[PDB]
């Protein structure tokens, strides 16, 4: 029953700007068979179905643009997004992938200043 | 000599695939196999050349040029105690399937989703080797089926197996048609002296 | 419209992808919160899987020829009114999360 801790509230990014966004997970997420980190990252723009943007925090989504690039080691989980458009705004989260139970410990706003 | 097998009245189930039954007995073979298996009743229709689900795919697959036989009898004695027999175990889902004359005795978990599974068990993670419920007191399509498949190959090493049927008797003195293993002729036939090696 | 403690059924239904999915998925988002998970489905042998804030109120079951998820919700309160989406999950995600139905839970 790992809670993950998302920061921060709320991220203000201007159009064309690379933004850095990270998420902590209480215990590591990297299974010790495959030693590979665990973990999605999911887009949510109003009235639209959550979608995943990176999976393993190794490989982008098909048609996900390279902008989007996650590096996550050990507990400690980042995103970056550059080039940021009106269009990508969208609350960003962190899924635990490693064990049952999941945890959507995913939590952030993207707003453009 | 299949001959003596077919007439038998003692198989629930003796089809083939390709060669007939009346053709394979004077027919050369260079090697046959002999796949031994006991499933279920309603399993018996799977194992054909061409089916699918969680049976074929998973434990015994067949060839798309399966030119053999499909010998299955009816037993509930041989295979099944008092009390509910579960020592036959079977593979039911598996992370990939099962190329045609592959045997597979390794054990893995199988993975649905996520949490991958690799010597762990619970959630996401199921057994996949279960058990038939062969007991006498069910119905019929739950009683075990001795399924015996015999596989018929061709190479360029020579057939040892090989032999014609029966053909009609022997004359002598007399003139004659006469056809020996396809010499056919016509002459006098009698008893020689002569030394053949 | 579900009365507090009434029974809920939501059914949805993958298109354009025919099953071909090993797990499926059931996610309450109260509106101004985070997604929640909820349980998740397997296709042959039910996963029979639930969230330990949601055991005991949500129940799952597949039916492959309705080719639909079914999951019952029991003991509705005003807090349990949220937008609940179906889901699902193969390798990572293939047009498999789908969109969410919204409850109103009053007398």
């Amino acid at each position: 029953q790992i809670v993950l801790t998302q920061s921060p509230s709320s991220l203000a990014v201007s159009v064309g700007e690379k933004v850095t966004l990270s998420c902590k997970s209480s215990q590591s997420l990297l299974y010790s068979n495959n030693q590979k980190n665990y973990l999605a990252w999911y887009q949510q723009k109003s009235g639209r179905s959550p979608k995943l943007l990176l999976h393993w925090t190794s490989t982008r989504e098909s048609g996900v643009p390279d902008r989007f690039t996650g590096s996550g080691s050990g507990t400690d989980f980042t995103l970056t997004i550059s080039s940021v458009k009106a269009e990508d705004l969208a609350v960003y989260y962190c899924q635990q992938y490693y064990t049952y139970p999941w945890t959507f410990g995913g939590g952030t706003k993207l707003e453009i200043k | 000599d299949y001959s003596v097998l077919y007439n038998s009245a003692s198989f629930s189930t003796f089809k083939c695939y390709g060669v007939s039954p009346t053709k394979l007995n004077d027919l050369c073979f260079t090697n046959v196999y002999a796949d031994s298996f006991v499933i279920r009743g309603d399993e018996v229709r799977q194992i054909a050349p061409g089916q699918t689900g969680n049976i074929a795919d998973y434990n015994y697959k067949l060839p798309d040029d399966f030119t053999g036989c499909v010998i299955a009898w009816n037993s509930n004695n041989l295979d099944s105690k008092v009390g509910g027999n579960y020592n036959y175990l079977y593979r039911l889902f598996r992370k990939s399937n099962l190329k045609p004359f592959e045997r597979d005795i390794s054990t893995e978990i199988y993975q649905a989703g996520s949490t991958p599974c690799n010597g762990v068990k619970g959630f996401n993670c199921y057994f996949p080797l279960q058990s038939y419920g062969f007991q006498p007191t069910y119905g019929v399509g739950y009683q075990p089926y001795r399924v015996v498949v015999l596989s018929f190959e061709l190479l360029h090493a020579p057939a040892t197996v090989c032999g014609p049927k029966k053909s009609t008797n022997l004359v002598k003195n007399k003139c004659v048609n006469f056809n020996f293993n396809g010499l056919t002729g016509t002459g006098v036939l009698t008893e020689s002296n002569k030394k053949f090696l | 419209l579900v009365n507090p403690g009434a029974s809920l059924k939501m059914s949805c239904k993958t298109s354009g992808y025919r099953f071909t999915s090993y797990i499926i998925h059931w996610v309450k988002q109260t509106p101004g919160q985070g997604l929640e998970w909820i349980g998740a489905i397997f296709p042959e042998n039910d996963d029979t899987s639930y969230s330990q804030k949601f055991k005991g109120k949500a129940t799952l079951t597949t039916d492959t020829s309705s080719s639909t998820a079914y999951m019952q919700l029991s003991s509705l309160t005003s807090e349990d009114s949220a937008v609940y989406y179906c889901a699902r999950d193969g390798e990572n995600v293939l047009d498999y999360w789908g969109q969410g139905t919204s409850v109103t839970v009053s007398s």
